[PDB]
């Protein structure tokens, strides 16, 4: 009583029903590190405009 | 001009450039911590994007 599966089918993406847990770190991955700072926060101008040796702009 | 004026201008003068001289050492104090830790926003070399890695399903497993 079986049947041959037709032209395109044992290509198909199935779903498994299983009862083992999902690995939670499959890559046995550590901890990333921390990202730098962000920048936040409105932008004041320039103390004093350049401060490049005498430029008072 | 009035002695007041050019003392007042004087102190006015040397609050602004004592301002910028602070300011610049430590403008030079902060360029190398950031150099030498890695950590502020300056001297951000660039590394790999990893929006680039392709996270689907190879061909083979053991990946
Ligand atoms: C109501 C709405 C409207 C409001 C209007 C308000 C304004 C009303 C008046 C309208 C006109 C305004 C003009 C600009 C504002 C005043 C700028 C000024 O005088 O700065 C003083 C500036 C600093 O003096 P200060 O006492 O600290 O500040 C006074 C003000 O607070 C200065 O203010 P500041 O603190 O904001 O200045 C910022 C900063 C202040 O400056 C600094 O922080 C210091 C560093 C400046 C540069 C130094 C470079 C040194 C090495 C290069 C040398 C270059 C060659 C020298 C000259 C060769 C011959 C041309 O300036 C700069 O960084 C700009 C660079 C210098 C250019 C100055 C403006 C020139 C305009 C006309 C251009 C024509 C040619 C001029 C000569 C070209 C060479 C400069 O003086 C100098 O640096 C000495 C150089 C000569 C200055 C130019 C004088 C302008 C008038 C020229 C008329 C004659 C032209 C003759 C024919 C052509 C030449 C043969």
């Amino acid at each position: 009583g079986w049947v041959r599966p037709d032209l395109g089918e044992l290509s198909k993406v199935t779903k498994v029903k299983t009862d083992r847990p999902l690995p939670e770190n499959p890559y046995h991955s550590r901890a990333r590190p921390e990202p730098n700072p962000e920048v936040e926060g409105d932008l004041k101008p320039a103390r004093h405009g350049s401060r490049l040796f005498f430029w008072t702009m | 001009d009035a002695p007041e004026k050019n003392y007042e201008r004087t102190m006015a003068i040397l609050q602004i450039e004592s301002e910028k001289a602070e300011l610049r050492l430590k403008e030079l104090e902060v360029r190398r911590l950031m150099r030498a830790k890695g950590d502020g926003p300056w001297f951000q070399y660039p590394t790999i994007d990893k929006a680039l890695i392709d996270h689907s399903p190879k061909a083979t497993p053991d990946n």
